[PDB]
């Protein structure tokens, strides 16, 4: 009752969109000869979309023979290859991108492209806290059961904070930090907060924006 | 009416001349049944190409084909395969340059494993073809539909599967109403069938 | 006859209600729709609206869907909201629960620019704006999407397409020449059996333009020329709702 | 005998489907029978439904 | 919403019970016809054949009585859907081999997970009654090699609640 | 001409997943199987038989590949019109190393194009903001350092 | 044969009040002659 | 939000700050669809919107 079990290696891709891979399989006859004799055999098998990590196809009938006991079953184990981008858990899918402190505080646009040929710009809600995550509904591995709906992408956020920061930069941070709210400013801070908004977006002499060298 | 395969190779589609050489299908009389921009990969290059294997050419060709996307197109006419052969010239493009300039060849061919196009040769190739990249295209209803044809097919592919359906269900003698014994001979064959696998989760 | 509205009519026809755009947000905006449309799955993206802010960062919203079919007799589009302070990058907006959609609601005022603020209500609810600028489109959305009649038709497998030999609606002037965008082809209900006043209609028998304007919602403006059969609708202004129209009218 | 049971029990769809199925010339004859029948049982509840709903539009008009 | 039929038990001119059944006329109609039709026209007086203990009650043969088959017509295997599995099930016995049934019936008194795809059931009691009717009949005060020693008789039989 | 008609009938249609000559081919065939006594409808007829052909939707070998235009025109016109922030280092998460926009001399070009507007002449306002934008891109340019862009 | 089906289908009538066959034939022509943008749509929005 | 809207509210005519000339005004909070616009010497008020 003994069975050959072979691995079968999946893109997210091919999972993703329903794929028809075709196997090739080396099926051993033992005769009277020392040495046995084999041939290549050829198994279409068909992937659904979105089918779970660890799915068993299993050909009856297909397996070394012996002179007398009919051949065991083969199983098909399927698993999924590497991914640059997503690692699946589950039903949907997890991406994992490292995030400025800058991006997180103030909110930036996290450019994901998704398994299928769509590009996705999923803005940043809220300041995202340390080991924090997002999810982005209708994004993930399309359901076994339903062909139509899917999973929820996952984006698991890992702050990049800076490596250096100046006595100024942490003077502008506390400042910042601890500003009061704006029904409590005096008409200084009003006035310097004003001063200092304008040189700082200088269009000549102004540090907002500039051209990388 | 006849309708023959024929694709548009990477090396005319990089430059973007694939439009041309659709309009100029056009122009010549052809019509297009369908058409799809598509990227083999190397086992259905491979799979494709089974005709010359183990040819000196074979890696060279397989390894261009899956360089870039082709076109895959069905042309029909009524003298469509030989048409298309006629309008594709030469298989080598130095050699069509100097016999006939005015074609696909020497106009967009650039080597003499880069004609830019390729094409079907025979009509069982091309049915076979077109079944190969258009599953669910229909076609040829004179050699499959014949009554001794038809009888060779049932035997051989649907006859060791139903057989042992139909004595499933006369064992089980489920009721007496149509829908569940067809229910119960579908699932069935869905079940257990000799090309397919089982699905366990 | 016209199969998706124009970003230069609709700028254009709706210039004198206020519904205008910045110059130079115009200039990118001719630029970045194709492109958004083409990074994103839809094959059919128009600019929404603009909705104002305490900053001079106005949220322009374009809304884009793929499938338009008929389900429990209303016909449904799937669309896609996009938000962008400027013409040229444009973000995504998340649809909300129902627990956030009724905690959404009651955040009367106007939004920031920064979309990264979050609005308190009572224990204490933290809400995104980006939930509630949401919540405020869907809302506009719901009662204001007005289309002429008979322009979308239902064809095989039940989706509702554009009627490519409309001939426009006799009587313009009149309410009953146009519907709700989610109401059935079949279905005779017009912006007549909405309240009788809500809707204030302006035609134009000269030129043969008609304006009409939502009283329940001030900002909404939609235009319907029948010499050229071309129609498109913007909102501009805030998203809030105009509650006591009985004493207005 | 069983062969009657058979007969006018399954005999009538499976020429139609044996028929579908030569004429379409499929990869996986069997898997294509299968998914046959039940797009068969399947459309003939839809059918009616259909008729139904068409009267009921017509009804309310 | 099926047909219903109920016939009496007597014993030596004693009235041992009445029992009513059920028929699954949208399950096995071709048995259930022949049922109705011969109970119509027959099972007026033919003695319970068969009793055993724990298992069935049997009977029901017309042209002799006592346990030989019957000729004039053959009832063809129909469908084996109705699972014997709780008592007071009604149904039909064959030979060792289908499409040899009779009129010779069967009505369980126990779960018979061994008799599910051998024989065609297709009825069921109706109430408690019916069932402690056969149950106090299994213990008769003398019965012979599984078949009573008094003539345990059909009084009367009719059908109810359908044409 | 004939054969012309049959092949454009035989034109496959992607999305629908058939054709005039199969959907036909099923509809006269349905209508045969029928043999109809009374009166029949051509549209009831042709909406019952698209609602009960069958589709068999298997795998395909191939993951799709999309059909889709060039775009890297469009972004470059795109990429003109807001300032792009400052990339940062992934190893140190600082920006990078930038220098300041250089100044130049132009003229106000947004009031040139309105003065050509008001005129008749030019090349149009809707043009005259991308020029003006484009010149400032080229006057910024510290590596390009000019003097004077026109 | 196929003569059989034509005479059976110049017989029936259909509720526009036109034979099958002239009416299937005057929807082939109308739709040849415009060439839709999607014909097999149109067969049922436009042309019937 | 505890805190009170501010009556006026800035308005660009810009994304990019570095924009050689570029208008600017203020827009009225407490009376919707009033603005005030300046480029060097010329100002201008206009009240357009529901009264």
């Amino acid at each position: 009752g003994k069975n050959k079990v072979y691995p079968l290696e999946l893109t997210l891709e091919e999972i993703f969109h329903g794929c028809l891979k075709k196997v090739a399989h080396k099926r051993k006859v033992l005769l009277f000869s020392g040495e046995y004799v084999e041939e290549e055999r050829q198994l279409t098998v068909d992937v659904k979309p979105g089918l779970p990590t660890g799915t068993r196809f299993v050909f009856e009938g297909e397996g070394n023979k012996t002179p007398k006991k009919e051949p065991g079953p083969v199983v098909f184990v399927l698993k999924p290859k590497p991914h640059p981008r997503f690692v699946r858990r589950g039903s949907d899918l997890v991406h994992k991108v490292t995030l400025p402190l800058h991006h997180a505080l103030i909110g930036t646009t996290l450019d994901i492209r998704t398994l299928d040929d769509r590009d996705l710009k999923v803005p940043i809600s809220d300041i995202m806290r340390p080991g924090s995550s997002l999810t982005v509904p209708g994004e993930g591995m399309p359901l076994p059961a339903t062909p139509s709906a899917r999973g929820n992408l996952v984006i698991e956020i890992d702050l990049l904070f800076p490596t250096h920061l100046t006595e100024t930069q942490k003077m502008l941070l506390r400042s910042a930090f601890f500003l009061p709210p704006p029904t409590e400013q005096n008409e200084e801070t009003k006035k310097a907060l004003r001063d200092y908004e304008a040189a700082f977006k200088h269009d000549l002499k102004g540090w907002a924006t500039v051209f990388k060298r | 009416l006849e309708k023959t395969f024929a694709l548009i190779k990477p090396d005319a589609v990089r430059a973007g001349k694939a439009q041309e050489i659709m309009q100029l299908i056009e122009l010549n009389g052809f019509t297009i049944i369908a058409k799809q921009k598509l990227q083999l990969t190397r086992a259905r290059a491979e799979e494709f190409y089974g005709e010359h294997k183990g040819k000196e050419f074979f890696p060279k060709l397989v390894n261009f084909m899956t360089s870039g996307p082709i076109w895959a197109l069905v042309l029909a006419k009524p003298g469509a395969i030989l048409a298309w052969r006629a309008l594709m010239g030469p298989t080598n493009v130095f050699k069509a340059r100097a016999e006939q300039p005015k074609c696909l060849r020497a106009l967009y061919g650039t080597d003499g494993t880069q004609n830019a196009t390729h094409g079907s040769d025979s009509p069982i190739s091309a049915a076979r073809e077109i079944k190969f990249f258009f599953p669910t295209l229909s076609g040829d209803p004179t050699i499959y539909a014949e009554p001794t044809a038809a009888a060779e097919y049932i035997t051989k592919r649907i006859q060791p599967a139903l057989a042992k359906a139909l004595a499933a269900l006369a064992r089980e003698k489920p009721s007496a109403d149509k829908f569940e014994a067809i229910t119960f001979v579908a699932g069935y064959l869905l079940q257990n069938n000799p090309n397919k696998p089982k699905v366990l989760m | 006859v016209q199969l998706e509205p124009n970003i230069t009519l609709v700028l254009k026809h709706l210039a004198s209600c206020g519904a205008v755009v910045s110059a130079e947000q115009q200039a990118a905006l001719d630029h970045s729709i194709p492109i958004k449309r083409i990074e994103a799955g839809l094959r059919s993206l128009t600019l929404w609206g603009r909705l104002t802010t305490l900053n001079g960062k106005d949220y322009l919203v374009a809304e884009g869907y793929n499938v338009a079919s008929s389900k429990e007799g209303a016909a449904v589009y799937e669309t896609k909201y996009f938000y962008s302070q400027d013409g040229a990058r444009w973000s995504d907006l998340q649809p909300v629960d129902s627990e956030t959609a009724t905690r959404c609601a009651r955040i009367k005022g106007m939004l920031s620019g920064d979309p990264a603020k979050n609005y308190e209500l009572e224990l204490v609810f933290q809400i995104p704006e980006l939930a509630v600028l949401r919540c405020r489109v869907d809302a506009i959305a719901t009662a204001t999407s007005v289309i002429p009649t008979d322009s979308t038709i239902l064809n095989a497998a039940s989706q509702v397409v554009p009627n490519r030999l409309f001939a426009g609606a006799a009587y313009p002037e009149k309410l009953e020449s146009y519907q709700h965008r989610f109401s059935l082809p079949g279905s005779g209900v017009t912006l007549s059996q909405d309240l009788r006043g809500t809707w204030a209609v302006q035609y134009d028998a000269f030129k043969g333009v008609a304006q009409v304007r939502s009283l329940l919602f001030p900002g909404y403006f939609f235009y319907y020329a029948a010499n050229e059969l071309t129609w498109g609708s913007l909102y501009v202004g805030d998203g809030l709702r105009n509650n006591d129209l009985i004493f207005m009218l | 005998h069983d062969t009657a049971y058979l007969k006018e029990t399954v005999g009538e769809a499976l020429a139609r489907g044996c028929a579908a199925a030569i004429s379409a010339q499929p990869n996986d004859p069997v898997e294509y029978l299968g998914l046959w029948l039940l797009k068969y049982v399947k459309n003939a509840e839809v059918e009616g439904n259909f008729y139904r709903e068409r009267q009921q539009d017509l009804q309310k008009k | 919403g099926r047909t219903y039929c109920a016939f009496s038990i007597q014993q030596s001119s004693k009235l041992l019970g009445t029992v009513v059944l059920e028929l699954f006329t949208d399950i096995a109609p071709a048995t259930c016809a022949n049922f109705i039709k011969y109970i119509k026209d027959g099972y007026q007086g033919t003695p319970l054949h068969r009793i055993v203990p724990n298992g069935w009650v049997q009977g029901g043969d017309i042209v002799d009585g006592s346990g030989k088959g019957d000729p004039g017509f053959v009832l063809p295997d129909e469908t084996y859907s109705v699972k014997h599995d709780a008592p007071g099930v009604l149904g039909m016995a064959t030979g060792g081999q289908p499409h040899t049934a009779n009129t010779q019936f069967y009505i369980s008194l126990s779960p018979l997970p061994f008799l599910d795809g051998k024989r065609v059931a297709f009825g069921r009691v109706l109430n408690k009654q019916s069932l402690e009717n056969l149950l106090a009949l299994q213990t008769l005060p003398t019965f012979q090699n599984e078949r009573p020693v008094p003539d345990v008789v059909i009084a009367s039989c009719h059908v109810i609640y359908n044409p | 001409s004939v054969a012309q008609a049959l092949a454009y009938l035989q034109v496959h249609s992607p999305q629908d997943g058939t054709s005039m000559y199969d959907h036909l081919v099923k509809l006269v065939s349905k209508v045969l199987e029928d043999q109809p006594k009374n009166a029949v409808d051509l549209l009831e007829t042709s909406l019952l038989v698209k609602k009960s052909t069958f589709d068999p939707k298997e795998s395909s070998p191939l993951v799709p590949i999309p059909v889709a235009p060039d775009a890297t025109q469009t972004q470059a016109a795109v990429s003109i019109f807001g300032d792009p922030e400052l990339p940062i280092n992934p190893a140190t998460g600082e920006p990078v190393p930038a220098d300041p926009p250089n100044e130049f001399e132009a003229e106000n070009m947004l009031g040139a194009a309105a003065v050509l507007d008001c005129l008749g002449v030019g090349l149009g306002r809707e043009l005259g903001v991308n020029i003006a934008l484009a010149a400032k891109r080229i006057g910024e340019d510290p590596k390009l350092a000019v003097r004077s862009v026109r | 044969d196929v003569g059989q089906a034509l005479a059976f289908l110049q017989q029936v009538k259909t509720t526009q009040g036109a034979s099958i066959y002239e009416g299937l034939k005057a929807a082939l022509a109308k739709v040849l002659e415009d060439r839709p943008v999607n014909a097999v749509e149109a067969l049922e929005t436009s042309v019937l | 939000d505890k805190v009170p809207p501010p009556a006026w509210s800035p308005v660009f005519a810009s994304a990019s700050v570095t924009t050689r000339n570029q208008v600017a005004g203020v827009r009225s909070n407490r009376w919707p669809g009033a603005v005030c616009a300046c480029a060097g010497r010329h100002f201008t008020s206009m009240y357009v919107g529901w009264g």
